């Protein structure tokens, strides 16, 4: 989650334009191509993304110890 | 004592977190970075580079900002 | 972009169109099943020897090949669904249009699980 | 394709204009300056949403403004 | 050069390699100020800076009376220790 | 002023080549042709990546993207003063001259040119999201 | 084309009036300050010369200046050691019982019962275990008594006032014209010869007279105070030819070139010292000795004012191939008129050499009584690691600034740098291919060995007892290197190091140095840290190709280095800018270096670090790095939290300073959080509502609070989440190694 | 000295000087009476 919060859209979209550009070129690849044009994700969206990716963790995290701490016991 | 201590600590969380929701709803539709943000809706990355930054100006980035602390108390 | 001594060697520009994807002209079917054979005999390898039962006697290599064609099946499933999601509209190389891949696909399907079934007789 | 609008709070500066990286918006006459031009959009067709012409705004507030909305290969300045 | 080594084989295997490497300058065997080289190993002249001035008929500069003998004396320890380190010293 | 009309026969910089120009887009959707006309050959620094020796007289380039074209543009209006104008070539030939479109770089007013996107009201005195609701249609539109 | 020195007289006055004047520097910053942003501008643009000014010889002149106040600086901080050392330390008792007495040279006031860090470390002394090797590194200076650390002191401090005396005459007074500076013909070979070459001779002067003779005698056991005093054994001969029988001749077998004969001095033991457990002295001495004549020679190769010589010019234009068009033709000039290219090439190797000093120094104690210390040692290899990773990164930074600042689109042609910046896309995308391929084919042997030990299958796991990998390579050039000095080496007595295998050196009933085995876990870590490795590069990378243009934004260089966004058009463009490409390899560092430095922790602890028992050794560990580390969990249960208990239990005791910065540490690393995941925005709204609060109450400040920029609260993010995180290992390493 | 006593005015020094007189202040209050923990 920290990736698409710390991160921000930019280095991925010029990296997603190269990846782009090599499988354009790349023989037997270049068949199988893309119906949707690949780009980064939204400004908002990443926020979103990361926060659920941050939010799961600190629940299942938590919910692992909470359990398995009080269970051991 | 150390009851004291953490009652006080869930009141800063109780009273951060309302904060950040609150000054979000409240400048929802108004502000004067962006003083037609009602007319940028609500979900909107930023206002761009200009005036310093609008990044995170949005009222969806109260919300987002205010999980983590929601989280954190 | 760029016509490098490596993508422009003679020789290997005509090792690519001697591949059976590179070969128009051959039946689209046809080039599936030179495909999928090539691409489904060496398949079983992985799965024999660093699979799940691959110290168990005799079921080491049965297992391999059974896991490989499913695989082969998975892949065709993949390929089919491509040509339905990229050929909404049958889009020369005729293995570039609707029914181009439905040979294709049939082809690899049919020639990958008979390349399984040729590395499980030479075990 | 974003939404570019030039309110009457313009003071017809060119600012924005010479500030388009992709050719959007052009100086038109108009009578409610001193400098008898007024900023119009007539290819927001073209727009990026980069909101350069803003940050080239000197009026209160923003006499240009750039609503980003739809999004096209040219919104989303694709050359892929 | 100590304890009258002088006429040691130490001693004239400095010696030759000092001088050897003197007459391989003097006698434009080799770069000098002036003769320079190239990216071929060939002598293709050279312009100094200083303008050194030199008495010498041929133009040896005392810039190349320390930089020939400075090899020889590097080449002659080379030489000796290797001669000393197996039986031909 | 007359629309110039592309020459797609116009000596072409000189440029070895690099990974980061034109993709299928340039086919399948459309691509964009910059045009100027250089005093000396000079080396100019590609919107795409790289050096390249500009020749004399008629020069003719191509790019996948309008901000690239519009960039060398400017490029060769500072670095070199020069005035290109450049097209949008689509897939059918359909060449569309882009810059300037009028003769008048854009900057400078020229009567001829109506208002577009023009709201005669100051951005405070736009509608409440209210007013616009369930009306699918944007408060500075209205 | 002349070599000579040149100078302007009294350019710059010295005055106190322009520090009155804060912003002087700056055009911009020269108006006084109206907004916050202002105080942050100055500190963030006080050492950018190339922005104050256009000229390359006044930016040129600031440079040399400041590098002397530098040098001032370091001399100030050295002189502290030595001084802190001589009066509130516990050297010479250390001196005395060097293996049961923990090196001390900080006393803490008796205040605040803070007088608890000033624990027993032995010796009739009470302060705080410092792990800076100090102590080991005098001793083998010969420094026996503190008024030879005083002296020293003393020296030190008026070295500094040298320093930034000689930083103001060069500015102020005798200024050099840029001619002067663009001699590199000249610096190459003064700073090969004079400095590195003379350098090394110096010392190998200081190790031959004071430092062989003395550390002899303390290895004989002889007292520290009846050592006769170092001049002794330079002028008494009999002293030195005592100890070194080979003083007895003279400087006559040097210039007879009987070097031989000093063999006593001068020897190729090889190995590890037996008594002290680091390398021979007489060793470093012939090292240095030899290394001289190399550096001395090399000084005369550039060509300079006269004939003889190379034009650094004319070879990299020589160097041009069938492939590289041009070739290096144009990088001369790039070179001798940018000071960003030659910055990020210094650090790059710089930083680089930090990180092969602590591999090689750690590996082959330099220093006595050095490997015992476990503290010093690990304190040194994450110290040297992490200043290197740090110069590397920069690298990548002045590099990209030099692209968007200095570049000239006119110079390079054909040459290595347009061929490239021509085919980034071919660079860029294949690294990305090789990180992602490295990456599963790394950390997912790991994630599969930790679902396949839970779902309790064991012999499905990648390790030494199941689906082995070890690393053949690794353990071949290990016995090509033990084996070298009885065939590759014959000269030499011992293999270099005992890494490579062999006996272990035991000094005090502890491991010096013990043969390290590397296994399948060494093979899983190693590949790890190519893969991070990789992918620091390609952020890096990735800034400086496109610092100039991309196909998003096709005109970067006109916008700059240190810009934020384009806009939030374009689908969003966010951190394109290359100081975002080397913000984001920081955090990449900081990962790619805390694995290193967590290997050598767990892999020393438990194969290296112990007591030599009657047959056999009990290490830190004991031994569960093989089986303990081809798992996730493993690394936190076995190493973070196992090891984590010395410093979470360190209150109370003398160690209680590291469990608080522990802790605090944290709070760094986690108050970042709140600038590398927010905006501007939403503080710059926030401030506008304390501000109305200020301005009805009317005190409201008179220069207008902003928030900090978008590029500001990006630097201060990452900063603290560096510091917090360096700081949380700071103290658990020293803690666990200092308390075990 | 208008000009280097303006210098030390500037916010940097002069907050450097006050902390440092507050600080010592505490300390030294301490060394003299230790352990304040109530005003009794
Ligand atoms: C009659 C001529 C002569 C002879 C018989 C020798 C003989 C010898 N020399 Mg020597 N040398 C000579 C001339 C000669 N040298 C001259 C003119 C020079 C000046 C350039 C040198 C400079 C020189 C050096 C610097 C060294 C020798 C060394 C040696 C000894 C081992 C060589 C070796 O295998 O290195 C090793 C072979 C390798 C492949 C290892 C080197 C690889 C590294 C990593 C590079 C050997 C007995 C070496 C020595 O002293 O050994 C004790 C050594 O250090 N010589
Ligand atoms: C919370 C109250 C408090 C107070 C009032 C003090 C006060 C003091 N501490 Mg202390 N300390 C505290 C908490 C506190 N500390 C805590 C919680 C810790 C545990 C982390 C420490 C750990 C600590 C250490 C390790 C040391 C001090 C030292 C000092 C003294 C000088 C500070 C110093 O060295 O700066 C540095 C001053 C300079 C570098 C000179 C400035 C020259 C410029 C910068 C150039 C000072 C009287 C030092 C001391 O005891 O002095 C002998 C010292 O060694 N403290
Ligand atoms: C890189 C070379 C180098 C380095 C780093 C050192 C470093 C050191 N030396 Mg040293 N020394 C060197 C070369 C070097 N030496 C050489 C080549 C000689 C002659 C063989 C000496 C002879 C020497 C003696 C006799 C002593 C030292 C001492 C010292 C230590 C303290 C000296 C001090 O700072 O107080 C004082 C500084 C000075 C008095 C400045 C004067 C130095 C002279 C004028 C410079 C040239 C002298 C030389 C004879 C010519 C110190 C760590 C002292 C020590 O106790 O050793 C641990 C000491 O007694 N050195
Ligand atoms: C000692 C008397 C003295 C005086 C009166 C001046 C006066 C002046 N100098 Mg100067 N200088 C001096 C000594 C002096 N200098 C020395 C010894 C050096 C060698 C390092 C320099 C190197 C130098 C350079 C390179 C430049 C000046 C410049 C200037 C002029 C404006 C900048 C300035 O100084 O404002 C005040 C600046 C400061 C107060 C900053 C102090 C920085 C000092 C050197 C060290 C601070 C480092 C600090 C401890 C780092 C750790 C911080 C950490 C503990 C938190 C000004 C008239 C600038 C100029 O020519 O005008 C454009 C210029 O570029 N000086
Ligand atoms: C034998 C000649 C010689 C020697 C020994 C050096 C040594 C050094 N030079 Mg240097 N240089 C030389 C010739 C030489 N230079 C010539 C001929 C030129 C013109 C082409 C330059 C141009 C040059 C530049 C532009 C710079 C250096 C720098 C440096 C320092 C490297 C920084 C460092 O690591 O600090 C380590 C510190 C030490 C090792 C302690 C030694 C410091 C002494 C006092 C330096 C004395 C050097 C000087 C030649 C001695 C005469 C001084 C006399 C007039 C009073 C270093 C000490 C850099 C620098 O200034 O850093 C501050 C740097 O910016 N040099
Ligand atoms: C010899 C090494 C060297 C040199 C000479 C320079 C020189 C320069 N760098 Mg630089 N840099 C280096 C190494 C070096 N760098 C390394 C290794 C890195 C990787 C981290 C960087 C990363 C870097 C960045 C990102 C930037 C520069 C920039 C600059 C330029 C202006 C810096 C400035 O504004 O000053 C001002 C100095 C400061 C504001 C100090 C910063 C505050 C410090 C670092 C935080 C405190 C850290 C410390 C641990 C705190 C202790 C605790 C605290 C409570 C006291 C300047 C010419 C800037 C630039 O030119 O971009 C256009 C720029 O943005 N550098
Ligand atoms: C735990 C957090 C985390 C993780 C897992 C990653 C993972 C990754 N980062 Mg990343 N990063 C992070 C945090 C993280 N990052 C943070 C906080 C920052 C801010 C500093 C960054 C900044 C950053 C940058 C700038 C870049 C990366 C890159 C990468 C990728 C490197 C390429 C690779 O090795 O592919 C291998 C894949 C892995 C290592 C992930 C392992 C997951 C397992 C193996 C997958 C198994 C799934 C299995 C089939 C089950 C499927 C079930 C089904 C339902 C889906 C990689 C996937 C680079 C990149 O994009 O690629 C070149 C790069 O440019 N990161
Ligand atoms: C500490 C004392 C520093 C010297 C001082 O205060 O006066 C220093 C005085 C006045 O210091 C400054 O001088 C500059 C002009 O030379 C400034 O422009 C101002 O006039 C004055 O503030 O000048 C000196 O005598 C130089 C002393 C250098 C030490
Ligand atoms: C790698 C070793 C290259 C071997 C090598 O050095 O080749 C040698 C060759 C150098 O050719 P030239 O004779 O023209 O070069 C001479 C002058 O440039 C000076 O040497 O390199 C190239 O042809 C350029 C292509 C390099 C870029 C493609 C290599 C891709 C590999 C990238 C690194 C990962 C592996
Ligand atoms: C015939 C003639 C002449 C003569 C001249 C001469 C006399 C010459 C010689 C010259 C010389 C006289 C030369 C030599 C040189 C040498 C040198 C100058 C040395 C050097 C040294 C070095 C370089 C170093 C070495 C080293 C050491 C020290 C240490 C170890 C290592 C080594 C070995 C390396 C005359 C004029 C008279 C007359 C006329 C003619
Ligand atoms: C907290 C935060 C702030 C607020 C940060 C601020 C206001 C910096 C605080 C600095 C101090 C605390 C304010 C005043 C500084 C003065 C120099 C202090 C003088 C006070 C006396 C005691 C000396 C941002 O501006 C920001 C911007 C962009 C992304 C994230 C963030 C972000 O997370
Ligand atoms: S960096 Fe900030 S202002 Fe720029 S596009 Fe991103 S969110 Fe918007």
């Amino acid at each position: 989650g920290f990736m698409f919060l710390i991160s921000w859209r930019g280095y991925w979209q010029e990296l997603i334009e190269t990846l782009v550009w090599a499988h354009e070129k790349t023989p037997l690849a270049n068949l199988v191509y893309w119906k949707d044009k690949p780009v980064a994700l939204s400004i908002v969206q990443a926020r979103l993304v990361g926060l659920t990716h941050f939010s799961v963790g600190y629940v299942f995290t938590y919910a692992a110890f909470l359990i398995a701490s009080t269970s051991g016991k | 004592p150390g009851d004291f201590l953490v009652h006080h600590a869930i009141a800063l969380g109780l009273h951060t977190t309302t904060l950040i929701l609150v000054k979000g709803a409240l400048d929802a539709r108004g502000s004067k970075l962006m003083p037609d943000k009602k007319d940028f809706g609500y979900s909107f990355p930023c206002d761009g580079p200009g005036r310093g930054g609008t990044c995170d100006i949005s009222a969806y980035d109260a919300f987002y900002l205010a999980v983590f602390w929601m989280l954190n108390t | 972009m760029l016509e490098t001594p490596v993508t422009s060697t003679p020789e290997v520009a005509s090792y690519l169109s001697n591949l059976p994807a590179y070969r128009t002209g051959v039946a689209p079917l046809l080039r599936g099943v030179e495909i999928g054979r090539a691409h489904g005999f060496f398949l079983p390898g992985p799965f024999i020897k660093l699979g799940p039962l691959r110290n168990v006697e005799g079921a080491a290599e049965i297992a391999g090949c059974l896991s490989a064609a499913g695989l082969v099946i998975i892949l065709a499933a993949a390929l089919s669904i491509y040509g339905s999601a990229m050929f909404q509209g049958e889009p020369r190389d005729p293995l570039q249009s609707a029914e181009g891949w439905n040979e294709f696909t049939s082809g690899f399907t049919v020639g990958a699980l008979s390349g399984v079934a040729w590395a499980f007789a030479c075990t | 394709s974003h939404i570019v609008k030039i309110y009457d709070t313009c003071i017809g500066c060119t600012q924005c204009v010479r500030a388009c990286p992709l050719d959007v918006l052009e100086m038109v006459p108009w009578n409610g300056c001193k400098a008898n031009q007024m900023a119009s959009a007539p290819r927001t067709e073209d727009c990026v949403g980069c909101k350069r012409c803003e940050t080239a705004c000197p009026t209160d507030f923003l006499s240009v403004r750039v609503y980003l909305g739809s999004e096209s290969t040219r919104s989303m300045g694709l050359s892929y | 050069r100590a304890d009258g080594f002088i006429g040691s084989t130490t001693n004239l295997i400095m010696v030759a390699s000092t001088a050897a490497f003197l007459a391989a300058g003097k006698f434009g065997l080799a770069p000098t100020v002036k003769r320079g080289t190239d990216a071929a190993c060939k002598l293709v002249d050279r312009p100094n800076a200083a303008g050194l001035i030199s008495n010498d008929p041929s133009g040896f500069t005392a810039v190349d009376t320390l930089a020939f003998g400075a090899l020889g004396h590097i080449a002659g320890v080379g030489i000796v220790l290797g001669l000393r380190a197996t039986g031909n010293l | 002023w007359t629309e110039p009309t592309l020459n797609p026969d116009t000596p072409s910089p000189i440029f070895g080549g690099s990974t980061g120009g034109l993709l299928r887009k340039a086919q399948v959707e459309e691509f964009y042709v910059i045009t100027w006309e250089s005093n000396k050959e000079q080396i100019f620094e590609m919107p795409t990546g790289g050096a390249a020796i500009m020749r004399k007289g008629p020069n003719l380039l191509k790019f996948a993207r309008k901000e690239q074209c519009l960039a060398l543009t400017t490029q060769l209006r500072t670095k070199f003063k020069f005035t290109p104008c450049f097209y949008r070539v689509y897939p059918s030939g359909e060449v569309q001259y882009l810059h300037p479109k009028d003769g008048v770089y854009p900057e400078k007013v020229n009567a001829g040119r109506p208002g577009v996107n023009q709201n005669f009201r100051r951005i405070g005195e736009n509608v409440n999201p209210i007013k616009v609701k369930f009306t699918g249609n944007g408060t500075m539109d209205i | 084309k002349k070599v000579k020195i040149a100078v302007d007289r009294n350019p710059v006055e010295t005055s106190f009036e322009k520090w009155a004047k804060p912003g002087h520097f700056s055009r911009t910053l020269s108006k006084g300050p109206n907004t916050t942003t202002w105080i942050w501008n100055l500190h963030a643009d006080a050492h950018d010369f190339d922005s104050h000014t256009s000229d390359l010889e006044e930016i040129s002149r600031k440079v040399f200046s400041a590098h002397f106040g530098q040098l001032g600086v370091i001399f100030i901080w050295l002189s502290g050691m030595y001084f802190h050392g001589a009066r509130f330390s516990n050297y010479e008792a250390w001196l005395s019982d060097p293996v049961h007495i923990k090196p001390s040279a900080q006393v803490v006031w008796p205040v605040v019962g803070q007088e608890i860090l000033n624990g027993d470390v032995g010796g009739g002394f009470q302060g705080i275990q410092i792990t800076s090797g100090f102590f080991q590194l005098w001793r083998a200076s010969g420094i026996t008594s503190e008024l030879q650390l005083y002296t020293t002191a003393i020296g030190g401090l008026v070295m500094a006032a040298a320093m930034f005396f000689a930083g103001w005459f060069h500015y102020h007074k005798a200024a050099p014209k840029l001619e002067w500076f663009q001699n590199v013909e000249s610096m190459l070979n003064h700073h090969l010869a004079g400095l590195l070459g003379l350098g090394s001779l110096s010392w190998a002067g200081h190790q031959i007279h004071v430092s062989l003779p003395v550390n002899k005698l303390l290895d004989a056991g002889v007292d520290p105070k009846e050592i006769p005093l170092p001049h002794e054994f330079l002028l008494n001969r009999q002293i030195m030819q005592d100890l070194y029988p080979s003083f007895a001749k003279g400087l006559a077998p040097f210039f007879t070139l009987q070097w031989g004969e000093y063999s006593d001095f001068l020897t190729f033991n090889g190995g590890l010292n037996p008594v002290t457990g680091g390398l021979w002295l007489s060793d470093t001495a012939h090292h240095h000795l030899a290394i001289a004549v190399l550096f001395l020679v090399a000084g005369h190769m550039y060509r300079t004012n006269w004939g003889i010589g190379h034009s650094m010019k004319e070879i990299l234009e020589a160097h041009k191939g069938p492939f590289t068009g041009e070739g290096h033709v144009g990088l001369y000039e790039i070179l001798t008129t940018s000071w960003h290219a030659q910055l990020a090439i210094n650090l790059a190797l710089f930083g680089s050499l930090s990180i092969i000093v602590a591999h090689h120094m750690y590996s082959m104690p330099p220093y006595p009584y050095l490997a015992t210390d476990y503290g010093t040692q690990l304190s040194l290899f994450t110290h040297h690691n992490w200043i290197g990773g740090f110069c590397i990164v920069g690298a990548g930074a002045h590099a990209a600034i030099f692209m968007v600042r200095d570049y000239d689109p006119t110079n390079n042609y054909n040459n290595l740098l347009d061929r490239v910046i021509r085919h980034r896309d071919a660079i860029i995308s294949h690294l990305n291919w090789v990180c992602i391929f490295l990456g599963f084919h790394s950390f997912g042997l790991y994630i599969h060995n930790d679902t396949m030990s839970a779902l309790g299958r064991p012999q499905d796991m990648f390790s030494d007892t199941a689906i082995q990998l070890q690393p053949v390579f690794a353990q071949w050039i290990q016995k090509t290197h033990f084996l070298a000095p009885q065939l590759t080496a014959p000269t030499a007595l011992a293999a270099t190091s005992a890494t490579w295998g062999g006996d272990v050196v035991a000094v005090g009933g502890k491991v010096a140095m013990m043969p390290i085995s590397l296994g399948t876990s060494d093979f899983l870590v190693h590949h790890i840290h190519a893969f991070t490795i990789h992918v620091t590069v390609l952020i890096l990378l990735k800034g400086v190709l496109f610092a100039r243009s991309s196909r998003l934004i096709p005109d970067k260089a006109n916008l700059g280095f240190r810009f934020p966004c384009d806009g939030p058009g374009r689908g969003g463009t966010c951190q394109v800018s290359a100081w975002d490409h080397v913000f984001l390899g920081l955090f990449w560092m900081y990962n790619s270096l805390s694995i290193a430095i967590f290997h050598f922790s767990w892999k020393m602890q438990s194969d290296v670090w112990g007591t030599v028992t009657a047959s056999g050794v009990s290490h830190i560990t004991g031994g569960n790095f093989a089986q303990s580390a081809n798992t996730i969990n493993g690394w936190l249960r076995d190493f973070l939290w196992a090891q984590s208990s010395q410093v979470i239990q360190s209150y109370g005791s003398a160690l209680s300073a590291y469990g608080l910065m522990f802790l605090g540490a944290h709070f760094v690393w986690a108050f970042s959080l709140m600038f590398l995941f927010s905006g501007r925005g939403y503080w710059q709204e926030l401030i506008e509502s304390i501000i109305w609060a200020h301005s009805k109450l009317k005190v409201a400040p008179s220069i207008q609070p902003r928030a900090l920029s978008i590029t500001q609260g990006r630097a201060v993010g990452v900063a603290h989440y560096l510091l917090g995180g360096i700081a949380t290992t700071w103290s658990f390493f020293l803690a666990r190694i200092i308390a075990v | 000295m208008k000009n280097f006593t303006t210098y030390l005015s500037t916010a940097p020094v002069v907050a450097l000087a006050w902390f440092t007189v507050t600080a010592a202040l505490l300390i030294e209050i301490n060394r003299f009476f230790p352990d304040p923990l109530v005003f009794s």
